[PDB]
DNA sequence: CTAACCCTAACCCTAACCCTAACCCTAACCCTAACCCTAACCCTAACCCTAACCCTAACCCTAACCCTAACCCTAACCCTAACCCTAACCC
DNA sequence: GGGTTAGGGTTAGGGTTAGGGTTAGGGTTAGGGTTAGGGTTAGGGTTAGGGTTAGGGTTAGGGTTAGGGTTAGGGTTAGGGTTAGGGTTAGG
């Protein structure tokens, strides 16, 4: 039995102490599958780019909630909104 | 061999040969090799003895991606030429923010009540 | 069987120059690998880009001390460029 | 396939982003954005593959792709 | 007939592309195809360019192409702000879209 | 003195092939030659990008061809590549 | 005699649809030049170098205001503070 | 030796820049966050641009070598040269 | 099924753009004596055109001695309840 | 400045599950087998590329004089903070 907000912050060092993938890998290989399928059928993956596509998409999100979190501090809130994600892509460059 | 004469360890014709057929120029000189070769040798070192620091720091004797990624995000300069350079099982920094604690009790509890 | 480069004997030799008591793994030694060739190909790209702004066409030695100097901030500028001349100095009076 | 990545895994990326509240909607947009990326990325890698003559994507039209959006990858592949 | 542009039906050179890709050191071998291609894409965009330029000219009641004609262009097409994203035009301007907050009430 | 290249009057005939009653001044010129040179040393970096990784020495349409749909959105780039295909069956044929 | 916050948006459109210089030539030109000789003495100007460089500072300077005027936008508020303009520097990625 | 010339950006020209970036109103440190900001930027600008002329083997800055700068720095300018 | 966030409804002042008239610096020119950029060979030494047989560099040989995750066990690194300057602000 | 009074972290003691050590077979690399394929020179002239004079048509670089900012200043009201629990709504 603890407290609300304090606990936090031991799974969040216990997240960043670790170098290990959260993701899955059977629904994302079949999202990227479908997600291809869009273009050109036929297609097949080596696994390995899968894994870096799924790499990179995980320092991409990791990134992005570092900004909205620096945002959402810098706005006086501890958490975070859509709207915080909007300034973010909106400042980022990327997009809008 | 060049490197006997140039006191590198590096190799020159590799990058000589690299600069040629990668059609960079019509004439490539022959000690701007030798001067990117220990550039790079110098740059390797560094990164090395960064490696090196950051295992002993952590406890290790082997070269890590973690230790790799230590290095880099530590050094100001290392994090100035390699920006936007992102390496796989890697990590990132637990810089905790000043707003992001636990900070004190308010009330006791936070409750007014008592 | 084809043949790859894998610029890897090099660099264990440098870090058994600057520590025998350590190693390295395979994939510090393609990260370090992808970031020599990211460096070279850097490079060689601020390399062409000057000669064809200079309008020469043969590339010197103070072409890459440029592009050095341009890519590297300050205190490794400076430090590469002097083990550079340096190591110019002693291929040229040793031949 | 697009609601295959869960809310445990959208908080495990939050926590280890240092985000310490997750509001509603923040899922979906993480997944909407994910997608978009995903399809760009794929795109890239589709005609990168179609210009090499062949099917399968392969790591190395992965990293060429990474290096041409401006986000280089090291360790996977060469 | 004797030039390139009555043949392939266009007006931009190709002659001089072909010389400033063998002089450029780009390639071993610039091919003779590839040029033309080249040029035909630089010719719709240059065409494309000139029209929305003489669309915003004849929407400021103007005869002529400004460069401040240009950036409203540019601007304006999301195609084009995408292709030319962080490109500075000098004595262009800015787009005067005031925010819904930044108002009188 | 020197020679300069200066892309104005292929530009000033596309103008009048596009609208004859309009014109355009110095700025704008050099603004368009300046976007033009841009463009082609982006063409020319991708079609060697292109051939240094195919680990190909010659150059075809077919690389130009992809570095379009590559830099080019989708409307655009189809556009331009159709527009390129005709010029090319044009000049094959004739 | 008119209210507070009502005429900024007339100057507001008046500057918006004019495209000349705000920025003067001679303290520019003395500035730059001042922090040219930090580096290297002896040191000319083309003039037409330093009005690109101004041109270049005018377009950073309007597209930082502009990410620091949306950025207080979304903070609710209408007037700008130091870590608003910490914040854009943070964000944008430059330092 | 040159001197006070950081000051020379008046404060109704950082006005003018901000009402015409938008912006409808102005602290008091924005003015020195903005000197301070525009100084690194021409700093390091001419730092490049010093760099290029000795690379070139030349004194004087000319248009070309801010060109290039410009788009080794990641902003390219329109117009301004060729 | 728990307590700290959390968002707008009570109330605050110190920061904060609009402002006309003493203002006295800079912007179209002006030669002018000091000077860096470009054209004809001179000639000269370093690198392309390519042998020689070399001394050195890639897969594997079966072990080699200090690299895995995890197999019993000690004990203290963050959890929470009193506590002492320190700058904050309104007399 | 000082009228006291909201507000900042904080460490004695209690808390038990979270770090400390730990540990055993094969999992993970490093000095050993060989030969052929690039790394590295050793004989021949040459063509892109350095040294040096002057002259030449500039162009950065000495200065006038008069008016639009310039700041000269203030208000006062307007957009900034300062918070009550209310359900409440996301957190283990």
């Amino acid at each position: 039995r603890y407290r609300p907000g304090t606990v936090a912050l031991r799974e969040i060092r216990r997240y960043q102490k670790s170098t290990e993938l959260l993701i899955r890998k059977l629904p994302f290989q079949r999202l990227v599958r479908e997600i291809a399928q869009d273009f050109k059928t036929d297609l097949r993956f080596q696994s390995s780019a899968v894994m870096a596509l799924q790499e990179a998409c995980e320092a991409y999100l990791v990134g992005l909630f570092e900004d909205t979190n620096l945002c959402a501090i810098h706005a006086k809130r501890v958490t975070i909104m859509p709207k915080d994600i909007q300034l973010a892509r909106r400042i980022r460059g990327e997009r809008a | 061999t060049r490197s006997s004469r140039a006191g590198l360890q590096f190799p020159v014709g590799r990058v000589h040969r690299l600069l040629r057929k990668g059609n960079y120029s019509e004439r490539v000189g022959a000690g701007a090799p030798v001067y990117l070769a220990a550039v790079l040798e110098y740059l390797t070192a560094e990164i090395l003895e960064l490696a090196g620091n950051a295992a002993r720091d952590n406890k290790k004797t082997r070269i890590i991606p973690r230790h790799l990624q230590l290095a880099i995000r530590n050094d100001e300069e290392l994090n100035k030429l390699l920006g936007r350079v992102t390496i796989a099982q890697g990590g990132v920094l637990p810089n905790i923010q000043a707003v992001l604690l636990p900070k004190k009790t308010e009330s006791h509890h936070k409750a007014k009540g008592k | 069987r084809s043949r790859k480069e894998s610029y890897s004997v090099y660099v264990y030799k440098v870090l058994k120059q600057v520590h025998p008591d350590t190693g390295i793994s395979s994939k510090a030694m393609g990260i370090m690998n992808s970031f020599v060739n990211d460096i070279f190909e850097r490079i060689a790209g601020e390399a062409s880009r000057l000669a064809h702004y200079n309008k020469r066409s043969t590339i010197t030695s103070r072409e890459i001390q440029t592009a050095v100097r341009l890519l590297l901030p300050g205190e490794l500028a400076k430090h590469a460029v002097s083990e550079g001349t340096k190591a110019v100095t002693k291929y040229t009076s040793a031949k | 396939n697009i609601q295959g990545i869960t809310k445990p895994a959208i908080r495990r990326l939050a926590r280890r982003g240092g985000v310490k509240r997750i509001s509603g909607l923040i899922y979906e947009e993480t997944r909407g954005v994910l997608k978009v990326f995903l399809e760009n990325v794929i795109r890239d890698a589709v005609t990168y593959t179609e210009h090499a003559k062949r099917k399968t994507v392969t790591a190395m039209d992965v990293v060429y792709a990474l290096k041409r959006q401006g986000r280089t990858l090291y360790g996977f592949g060469g």
